[PDB]
RNA sequence: GCCAGCGAAGUGAGUUCAAUGGCUGAGGUGAGGUACCCCGCAGGGGACCUCAUAACCCAAUUCAGACUACUCUCCUCCGCCCAUU
């Protein structure tokens, strides 16, 4: 029962991440979390320190509901389209262990067959922009929705064109259709300091695609916490979780 | 004279939704009117999801100027696609308005008194 | 399908009675004193400029209620606070902007059940005896423990109250902004202020607020017509909604614009010269609403100008167990409402309005 | 052969109950003393995966557990060092003189190491306890508690 | 493993015959979208850029079979009268008009389809009363009892 | 081990560019509340209102049996823990 769970991509100065954690603190939000959008034309890997929102934040987000200190992830979001690169992301489970949940973005068809069948990932991102069609396999999707694995869907169509609003309603309306709604949170994008609406709305950007009238919001709420468990029994152990108590 | 009791229960007798709404405005350029509010929800619902489905019945209540409040209200209809035209961020020049929903109630009573922070201190 | 849920509903249940105040099986009183939790209390009446002052002595004395921050759960349940509070009075506690569907959420009943909504985490943390309440499908999402205190207070040496002290004390302490009250029932008297002392207790009046709005156009009514009569007499939800309408500060007639804004006044109605309009807000006692609708009642004993006068009372949209057994949920809105609509021969009006998942009360 | 050794029993009877529980207290000193000679290391910090690689693969019997979190909340709050292994479930023996069988159904036990504190969910740590250090453990399904 | 498709036959009424002659897939595709955003939004339209795609068409008889999906029909169908103002090389003013509405199954649509060009062939031959057309109307119905 | 086919009408649903469990209301069952009615063993029976009636999945010739995937639902054998005499 852990609502206020949502998926960001942003940084780009000190000065925006700390005006949309006050903003996220302000209207709704709980726990934050950042994705860094990685490609596949790049292909670099900096993960020991690269943000360090601890050694500069100031001690708390104070909200307007509870006052809970706020748990913030630092997550990423690789795109994944040559079945080499992926190959590289089988490299890095051994190498680097950081990130705590990993979020693959695919887009080819038999790298998302495996990425559902073999490939031992958290949560797969699916967004299309310009023109990206693509079929969905019902047995892999049962697969992932038996093993754990819930679907993002990072949305930001609304801020720059209509088009990319047009194809996202449209791959949604798909994946409401195909994937018949079991496991599916959506989440927000910020580039601007400003992109984020209200908490409870979301429950209804999740209703026009579809998925209930009153489990959208009660999946999202329930999916993203077991987001956070997955990845959290893909960090410590599969089974055990062995922390460090020093009273 | 008249004295006795009878019990009477509805089902849906609402038929209407009523949204509080607080205004964020994020350039210092304030130009707002009563009237290019109710042409800016008009042209939102139409290129957003329709113009059969912009000329819903609403009307606008309790339109305040410095405080950026009103009241919109839609019977039970188009309540949903009232929420997700006023979440996809219609635009009016260029300067883009972020749209953030107080509350919604079918009763102007409980959205009058307090239902979202019910303490401020 | 999609479009079917583009525009199913949202839940409404309003129901509506007719009452007499001189009636032997009137439950008006019952209904009052066994609900418990209360946020907005208004009344409303035609025709009256300037208050009396007996009635202005009890709107000035409603309160006061008292907040403490972060106070544990296990100091509700030492024997020194039942035999204080409990079994002296009416002792009134709930935890302070915690969510029912997400965090967990504490309430103190008058007749001694303590009766807690947590979710799955501390529910499975403090290791309590409950029942499933709450789902989500097939995932539970909310569980509600109810302890008896009076029937442990009784035998304070038994397993029961040492299991309970142990989850409370030292298995998970939980602690809470608490909202507190208590109606003095006992000679021997001993205040609040001085038993928490150790935490940072702050006493608090409720706020009032006063209107005096001029030419408002009110529906006429019959006593003896619940659905109303047609072109004598109005509907009673019609002036339920007007008088939300009036109390949102929202009185104007047709205005062909731009911005256009149709709304139709419940017809036939009467304009009335002044409006008094009372609101009290914060944490009110049932007490007080009992006094408050006696002198209501008494109010039509000399000849006056108002046909028919309006108590409206609104409780906390965040509260575990509302209107004696019903579970108050949030399906992004709904609350739960009372109205009372008093005539000038003591016949009176019971509404009860219910937000999206809630049952509704005889 | 196996129904000639169910005759009298390999189980526990009402006749070990009353063995005065200080008598099980080196048992305690057994596994700490082996835990010590096992990882043989613990001032700086050092690879967590090692400490799951010999929680997976090293037999729990005999070890101190708690109940943390379980699906029923009479389960939760029993501590005690744990005696049996079955299928899915084990014993355990508690204080002054009671034993208590705790299934592994759907439950989390917290460990308390010499310095340390593990979490342990018993979901799918189950199947004759000997196929645990044998093979097949593999990565499918989480435990929401 | 399958999804339950629905069809629709409209037939365009207009004098003219250079808007007989007036037809094709991509203008026809790209019509039909620009009035659906006319009339819908985002929604909508995008909706029938997944689900709604030409399946048949005829130049001269003037017969359009169209797709479309099990919770879009109905916009679908709803959106087909507001297909108003098809702007082209001459100043023309083409309409739609629904025949029957049949539910999925090719099959028998194209059964229905050949009733109704029976129908449209015995009716007009009384009304007319000329050798010419009735000359070649005779071809057919010889030509369609050889089949 | 081997050895035996019928091109002509149209399955208490018979489609194949692949239709058929759509809405409303009262009763069934699992529950809660009662200021309704009848009978006099503290009570019993009927009456009124609300919630829940899901998931697994989808037929192309049928049937029999076995399998795997179920939980609104019913008949039993049970185990552990909590509380009482």
């Amino acid at each position: 029962a852990v609502f206020a769970d949502l998926d960001l991509r942003a940084g780009s100065d000190l000065k925006a991440l700390r005006g949309l954690v006050e903003t996220a603190a302000h209207l709704g939000y709980s726990v934050v979390a950042i994705n860094h959008i990685v490609d596949f034309k790049e292909k670099k890997q900096e993960i020991e320190k690269p943000v360090a929102v601890s050694e500069l934040f100031t001690t708390l987000p104070i909200v307007q509901g509870k006052s809970r200190p706020i748990k913030i992830l630092t997550r990423l979001t690789i795109i994944v389209s040559d079945p080499s690169h992926c190959n590289v992301l089988r490299a890095t489970s051994s190498r680097a262990r950081l990130y705590d949940v990993v979020a693959v973005f695919p887009k080819t068809e038999k790298l998302f067959h495996i990425a559902c069948t073999h490939l031992d990932v958290d949560l797969v991102c699916i967004t299309v922009t310009e023109k990206l069609p693509f079929y969905f396999k019902r047995p892999p999707i049962n697969v992932a929705i038996d093993r754990g694995l819930a679907f993002e869907l990072v949305y930001s169509p609304a801020i720059k064109d209509s088009t990319m609003r047009r194809y996202t309603i449209s791959s949604a309306l798909n994946l409401m259709q195909i994937c018949k709604g079991k496991n599916v949170i959506i989440s927000s994008a910020a580039e601007r300091p400003l992109e984020i609406r209200g908490p409870y709305d979301v429950a209804n950007l999740g209703l026009l695609f579809g998925l209930s009238e009153s489990d959208a919001k009660a999946a999202v709420s329930t999916n993203c916490r077991a987001a956070l468990l997955h990845g959290e029994t893909r960090k410590t152990a599969f089974g055990i979780i062995s922390t460090v108590k020093k009273p | 004279p008249a004295a006795t009791y009878e019990r009477v229960v509805y089902k849906n007798p609402s038929e209407y939704h009523y949204m509080k709404v607080c205004l964020e405005f994020q350039d210092c350029g304030v130009g707002l009117n009563a009237a290019q509010f109710k042409q800016l929800l008009i042209s939102a619902v139409k290129d957003l999801f329709g113009e059969v489905d912009a000329a819903l019945p609403l009307d606008i209540l309790t339109y305040e100027e410095k405080t950026l409040s009103a009241i919109l209200r839609i019977c039970s209809s188009g309540l949903v696609k009232l929420w997700s035209s006023l979440t996809l961020l219609g635009s009016y020049k260029g300067k883009k308005c972020a749209f953030r929903v107080i509350q919604v109630s079918p009763f102007l009573l409980a959205l009058s008194g307090n239902s979202r922070e019910l303490v401020l201190d | 399908a999609t479009l079917r849920r583009l525009r199913e509903a949202p839940r409404h249940l309003l129901v509506c009675e007719k009452s007499n105040f001189g009636n032997h099986k009137s439950r008006h009183r019952h209904l009052v004193q066994t609900h418990y939790y209360n946020y907005r209390v208004s009344f409303l009446i035609p025709e009256c400029g300037i208050l009396s002052e007996e009635l202005k002595n009890l709107v000035m004395n409603t309160g006061p209620y008292y907040f403490v921050k972060n106070l544990p759960l296990h100091e509700l349940i030492t024997p020194e606070f039942i035999s204080t509070f409990i079994k002296k009075g009416s002792c009134y506690a709930l935890t302070y902007n915690t969510h029912i569907d997400e965090d967990n959420t504490v309430a103190l009943l008058p007749n001694g059940k303590l009766i807690l909504s947590l979710d799955k985490d501390t529910y499975e943390e403090t290791g309590l005896q409950g029942h499933p309440s709450q789902f989500s499908g097939r995932k539970i999402m909310k569980f509600i423990v109810s302890i008896d205190l009076m029937e442990l207070s009784l035998n304070l040496d038994s397993k029961k109250y040492e299991r309970i002290s142990w989850s409370f004390k030292e298995k998970k302490p939980l602690k809470f902004d608490f909202l507190l009250a208590w109606h003095k029932t006992g000679s021997e008297e001993s205040t609040m202020m001085s038993y928490f002392s150790k935490y940072q207790i702050q006493e608090h009046q409720p706020k009032v607020a006063l209107s005096t709005l001029r030419d408002l156009q009110c529906p006429v009514l019959q006593s003896s017509e619940l659905e109303g009569t047609p072109e004598v007499s109005c509907r009673a939800l019609e002036l339920f909604d007007w008088l939300g309408a009036v109390f949102s500060n929202v009185d104007l007639n047709n205005e062909p614009n731009n911005f256009i804004s149709t709304y139709c006044c419940p017809e036939p109605s009467t304009v009335v010269a002044k409006a008094y309009l009372c609101t009290i807000t914060g944490f009110i006692l049932p007490e007080k609403i009992c006094l408050l609708l006696e002198h209501l009642c008494h109010y039509f004993d000399e000849p006056k100008l108002a046909p028919w006068v309006t108590l409206s009372v609104q409780g906390f949209a965040d509260s575990p167990v509302s209107w004696e057994k019903n579970e108050h949920g949030f399906r992004k809105g709904g609350e739960h409402l009372y109205n009372f609509v008093i005539f000038n021969n003591q016949d009176y009006w019971l509404q009860m309005a219910v937000g999206a998942n809630d049952h509704c009360p005889p | 052969l196996s129904a000639r050794q169910r005759r009298e029993l390999r189980l526990f009877d009402i006749k070990p109950e009353q063995q005065r529980y200080s008598l099980f207290l080196p048992l305690h000193e057994l596994w700490k003393q082996y835990i010590r000679d096992l990882c043989s290391g613990l001032k700086p910090d050092t690879q967590p995966q090692m400490i799951q690689a010999k929680l997976l693969k090293a037999d729990l019997h005999g070890a101190i557990i708690s109940v943390t979190k379980s699906k029923c909340p009479s389960y939760v709050g029993i501590t005690g060092i744990l005696l049996q292994e079955t299928k899915h479930i084990f014993k355990i023996i508690t204080k002054e003189d009671r034993l208590k069988v705790i299934p592994k159904l759907n439950c989390v036990f917290t460990v308390e190491t010499d310095g340390f504190i593990s979490y342990i969910y018993g979901s799918k740590f189950q199947l004759r306890s000997s196929e645990r250090s044998a093979k097949k453990f593999k990565a499918k399904g989480t435990i929401d508690l | 493993v399958r999804f339950k498709h629905r069809y629709l036959l409209c037939e365009l009424v207009s004098d003219d015959p250079r808007c007989r002659l007036s037809l094709d897939d991509r203008v026809l595709s790209s019509l039909v979208r620009d009035t659906i955003a006319r009339v819908h939004g985002t929604f909508g339209a995008a909706a029938c850029s997944i689900g709604f795609a030409v399946r048949y068409l005829n130049a001269y008889t003037g017969i359009v079979l169209l797709r479309c999906r099990k919770e879009f029909y109905q916009l679908v169908w709803s959106a087909l009268p507001f297909i108003t103002y098809l702007e082209n090389k001459g100043h023309r003013y083409p309409c739609f008009f629904n025949t029957l509405h049949v539910g999925g199954t090719i099959r028998t649509c194209q059964k229905f389809l050949i009733q109704y060009n029976r129908r449209q062939l015995l009716i007009l031959l009384q009304n007319c009363t000329d050798e010419g057309e009735r000359e070649a109307i005779q071809k057919s119905v010889t030509r369609s009892c050889l089949l």
